[PDB]
């Protein structure tokens, strides 16, 4: 509240120091901002209590940042920290006190806990609350007297007015509980799944899943884990511990296949109990229970086949023990989110490796689904080996001058078409794909622009795929890129980074991006992340270049694209110049050639 | 003849944009006297500082506020 | 036959002591 | 360096600066490796030696060092071809000077020369001396304009700001040096004291000065003795730089902050530490202020935590790389006043004017191609009078 001479709050009258200030690494702002140290002897203890009660938003090698709110305290809760147990251990830990407000906070937020708790029996969603005084107090708006159909105190609710009510209840602070008490439960008989000894669960995946099983009672959140890390074994590992009907639900038909794919490989069930329950094909999704489905269809708005419908009502009538959601930051969507309430289920976990959006809807999550339970350590993994270790590079490509020309001249926005199209960046990536292919790094080159992949395909005679690529052509295309020898580079479009199951590469460039988004950055980072069988963390075996054109839009672009991986820690080093362009020869090294391309971009209209 | 003024050097995109602003009259005069070659070109002195200040805006144009 | 996980949160912090 | 400083001297100035106490020996502890060998050996003759002697006295490897030490004590002038025997005065008076004839002081120093720092920035609170501020003013880090309105920093003060305590206080006092002779202070007076303290009105008035600096204390109302601080014969780092452009630094002094914000934008301060971001505003506003990045890598460098230090190199090269871009990209435009030539009728008189401005310096860029050149308008003048002449 303070503000010094410069722009930094000024804390001088506002909190204490300890005298063993030292010996204690912890920093506490009254804004919640906390700052530990990486190098101190007990940094593994403060991290674990600060990722217990806090979630990250910065994680440098040095000094790790940490953030805590209201989610994240009701997740603390969850675990069963009372507000004595974290408040005490944080002043302990605290190297200069904490703020009376943040006392408050804390003391609010854990209070305000377990009041209200929402449980689900015989698709009916009852409000219970021991306390009745929390029901008498929360009647006052009139919207729950519309919302509901028309000690230990409870009432029914309407199933569509659930968000609603949710929503309303995280600022009325009185949070709903969303437990599952799976160990206690007859009315939906346990499913016959269990847990191979061949499955093996790395610590990260285990300690994730201790925080969503923080007691006997699972709890419903998101767990962020790399796409690398095997967040599909973890729900499995979830589903099967909960050892009562799951649905899954992915994104599109690849991540539907894989899925089947990963219950098969990893849990005893049977092929016969799992069902996709996919328009292109079905397996008799009504007839078992493990089932593995779409958001699209199970939100789809429009005329639903006979045969879809009856399996929509099934789907509808019957009560699921487990809702597994992958790639969580679609949800937020309205189609998508619509499916939450159109199903019902104890605990919807959300699994994901990109938690990051641009419009302000991703803190919708934490009560659309849960507060995030665990996001896994990217720099911790890398220095465990569990991910391969990626050597982050932005090349800076110099814009050529008639297309700055133009470029400049135009207020128009055909500049995305244009300097994602330059001479200094086609030379650069083609020296660059040159370079990894006499070096045997496979390439993963991506572009957002159709147009300017297929001219960068065709001029460097290779096989670019993208949407409206025939399948048959597409797994060819991906079989030769795995296995063929003469062939170590495919140019993938945006549909790469949707979803699929890609052969790890050495080396992923970017030559044109589709914005400031780091969804997508994030997605396509991912896919170098596949650790190999016996690499090394040091080594930087992995590459991952995105290449800008300077002077540009794309380069504001790029920054505010790169937000996501440099708050995980990934340091982009930037490259002016690469030594050996000029002596290796590469296409458009005339004027000439620069004009034609020029031309044709300009008739592209 | 001979002819006042300052001459700037710099990178053949920037160069391009001084062209395009004296073409479309952005400052509302031709300042570029004559083009030096490539990467240099004439200005009048006492426009440099405003131009400067463009040049600026465009870096910010191209640069994200952190 | 239950799992690790139910058991409860480890607390890793505990067994440190002031 | 002082050896730059005493080479910039005439033979007058320098034998009367041979005083027979200390410079004798201040001087002789400049002398690198060698030429002290040479001037012990050739203290007790009284007959010059010839010059091939000294030339061969060194072996065949090596030898740069021969003649760099004989040019660099020629020019220091301590002896005399006289046809190489060492001048009469600095043989006597360095056989005279050879058998013939304190933790609260350095906080002192620090608190004194911190206290000037913050008198150099913008703090509201700071010790106040005209002598001090007016000196600061003429020593070229620092414009008024206004007697009333406090002064301003120029662009060299903040360069002179980032640098080293060390280097800070040498330039400083070098400066301090090139202002007593325009003052009118005798020059050979100050001079001497320095170099007698790493073993008049003008003196008093020289040693006040130097108390206001810090680097002595009487401590007795301004007695005759004194008692120099370490400063006067001539630390862990506390800032740890993420890879986020993020600096954590463990300072309570005002001053460190204040020199971390001249080039970052202050987020926190904790007690014992303090939260900056360095982004391209503050990089950008600090380079318009006059610093490079030079300075504020060095700066942050020297204070580097010892956390960071095991890492190498110590400062991380995203960031390193991401100071110096920034600073390239202010001065991509480059600036240069000149004069432009048009309607060449012919390249041969063309290329006559541009040997001539060759030779004398003017031209700054030419183009061969498009027959044209560029002068500055000092030599526009020349150019123009060459062309009245024909």
């Amino acid at each position: 509240t303070k503000v010094d001479e410069y722009g930094a709050k000024d804390y001088r009258l506002q909190m204490p120091l300890k005298d063993d200030h030292t010996s204690r690494p912890l920093w506490v702002a009254p804004d919640g901002h906390i700052f530990l140290e990486a190098f101190s002897p007990v940094y593994k203890y403060a991290q674990d209590f600060l990722v217990a009660i806090a979630e990250p938003v910065c994680r440098p090698t040095h000094v790790h940042e940490y953030k805590l709110t209201a989610y994240s305290l009701y997740a603390a809760v969850s675990v069963g920290l009372q507000t004595s147990d974290i408040t005490e251990y944080l002043r302990k830990l605290s190297k200069t006190g904490v703020p009376d407000g943040i006392m408050q906070f804390i003391k609010l937020c854990t209070v305000s806990y377990g009041k209200v708790k929402l449980v689900l029996k015989h698709n009916r969603y009852f409000v219970e609350s021991c306390h009745p005084d929390v029901i008498q107090h929360l009647l006052q708006d009139p919207v729950i007297r519309e919302c509901r159909l028309r000690q230990t105190v409870s009432f029914e609710v309407k199933q569509e007015m659930i968000e609603e009510l949710q929503k309303r209840c995280i600022h009325l602070e009185y949070p709903l509980l969303a437990e599952y008490d799976f160990r206690n439960d007859s009315v939906n008989p346990d499913i016959n799944i269990d847990l191979k000894p061949t499955a093996v669960l790395r610590p990260y995946q285990e300690k994730s899943l201790r925080k969503m099983f923080g007691n006997g009672r699972a709890r419903s959140g998101v767990i962020v884990l790399p796409c690398g890390a095997g967040k599909s074994l973890v729900g499995v590992t979830a589903a099967c511990t909960v050892r009562k009907r799951c649905l899954v639900l992915g994104n599109s038909a690849v991540s539907v296949e894989q899925w089947k794919a990963q219950f098969k490989m990893w849990s005893t069930i049977d092929d016969s109990q799992i069902c996709r329950f996919t328009s292109d094909a079905k397996d008799k999704p009504i007839g078992c229970s493990v089932a593995i489905s779409t958001y699209s269809m199970l939100g789809h708005t429009t005329k639903r086949s006979w045969e879809a419908e009856r399996v929509m009502e099934w789907l509808k009538t019957q009560e699921w023990g487990l809702m597994i959601l992958d790639e969580v930051h679609t949800i937020p969507a309205k189609m998508f989110r619509r499916v939450l309430t159109i199903v019902q289920a104890h605990c919807k976990l959300g699994l994901t490796a990109t938690l990051v959006r641009e419009d302000d809807k991703i803190v919708d999550l934490n009560f659309l689904i849960g507060p995030k339970l665990y996001e896994a350590n990217w720099m911790e993994l890398q220095n465990n080996g569990y991910i391969a270790k990626v050597q982050c590079a932005e090349v800076w490509c110099p814009m050529s001058p008639e297309f700055y020309r133009e470029y400049v001249a135009i207020k128009t926005k055909k500049r995305i078409l244009l300097y994602t199209m330059n001479p200094n960046k086609f030379r650069a990536c083609q020296f660059l794909i040159k370079f990894h292919e006499r070096r045997n790094d496979k390439i993963i080159v991506f572009a957002d622009n159709v147009f300017a992949l297929k001219e960068y395909a065709i001029r460097l005679n290779k096989p670019y795929i993208y949407g409206p690529t025939s399948q048959g052509e597409r797994m060819q295309i991906l079989q030769n890129f795995k296995h063929n020898p003469k062939i170590n580079t495919i140019f993938i479009s945006k549909v790469g980074d949707t979803s699929f199951d890609l052969p790890e590469a050495n080396v992923l460039i970017q030559i044109s991006s589709h914005g400031g988004s780091r969804r997508q950055e994030a997605q396509r980072l991912g896919r170098v992340l596949r650790a190999k069988k016996g690499m090394v963390a040091e080594e930087y075996n992995a590459f991952f270049y995105s290449l800008v054109s300077q002077d540009t839009q794309e380069m504001a672009y790029s920054t505010k694209r790169q937000r996501f991986l440099v708050d995980q820690g990934y340091s982009f080093k930037v490259i002016t110049k690469l030594a050996g362009m000029e002596e290796e020869d590469l296409a458009f090294s005339t004027k000439e050639e620069q004009q034609q391309l020029l031309q044709k971009v300009l008739a592209a209209t | 003849n001979v002819l006042k003024g300052v001459l700037i050097e710099c990178d053949p995109a920037m160069k391009q944009f001084l062209l395009y602003l004296d073409e479309s009259n952005a400052l509302g005069k031709k300042f570029i006297i004559q083009d030096i070659d490539d990467t240099h070109v004439f200005v009048i002195a006492e426009l440099v500082n405003v131009l400067q200040e463009r040049v600026g805006e465009l870096m910010d144009q191209n640069a994200f506020s952190l | 036959r239950t799992k690790r996980w139910e058991g409860g949160y480890e607390r890793t912090w505990e067994i440190l002591k002031e | 360096n002082l050896q730059e400083f005493l080479g910039g001297l005439s033979p007058g100035v320098l034998d009367r600066l041979y005083g027979h106490p200390a410079t004798c020996l201040a001087v002789f502890r400049e002398l690198p490796s060698l030429a002290k060998n040479w001037v012990m050996r050739m203290l007790f003759l009284e007959q010059p030696l010839p010059q091939a002697a000294v030339a061969l006295w060194v072996k065949k490897e090596f030898s740069k060092a021969q003649e760099e030490s004989t040019g660099l004590l020629s020019g220091l002038r301590i002896w005399h071809t006289q046809l190489l025997i060492l001048n009469p005065i600095f043989r006597q008076n360095l056989r005279i000077a050879l058998l013939g004839g304190v933790p609260s002081l350095d906080k002192y120093a620090e608190e004194r020369w911190e206290v000037v720092l913050h008198f150099m920035v913008g703090s509201p609170s700071a010790a106040v001396s005209q002598d001090l501020a007016q000196l600061l003013s003429q020593a070229g880090l620092m414009k008024s304009t206004e007697p009333g309105e406090p002064p301003c920093i120029t662009s060299a003060g903040f360069q002179f700001l980032l640098l080293d305590t060390p280097a800070q206080l040498w330039y400083f006092m070098l400066q301090y040096l090139q202002t007593a002779q325009s003052r009118g202070m005798d020059l050979v007076e100050i001079l001497s004291f320095l170099f007698q303290l790493s073993f008049s009105d003008s003196l008093l008035n020289f040693l006040q000065h130097l108390r206001e600096f810090g680097l002595v204390f009487q401590r007795k109302r301004k007695s005759r003795r004194y008692y120099p601080t370490r400063l006067a014969i001539n630390q862990p780092g506390f800032i740890v730089v993420e890879t986020n452009y993020r600096l954590y630094a463990y300072t309570e002094s005002e001053l460190q902050i204040a020199l971390i914000a001249l080039f970052s934008e202050m987020l926190y301060r904790f007690p014992n530490m303090v939260v900056a971001q360095v982004t391209r505003e503050s990089v950008q506003q600090a380079i318009a202020s006059g610093i490079t990045a030079q300075q504020i890598i060095h700066f942050l460098r020297t204070r580097a935590h010892p956390v960071m230090l095991k890492q190498t190199p110590v400062l991380p090269p995203t960031i390193t790389d991401q100071i110096r871009l920034w600073e390239l990209e202010r001065d991509r435009l480059r600036f240069t006043e000149g004069v432009l030539y048009n309607q060449f009728l012919s390249q041969v008189d063309f290329e006559l004017l541009l040997a001539h401005a060759r030779e004398l310096g003017v031209l700054v860029f030419e183009n061969s191609a498009k027959r044209l050149m560029v002068v500055t308008p000092a030599g526009h003048s020349d150019v123009k009078r060459f062309w009245k002449r024909q």
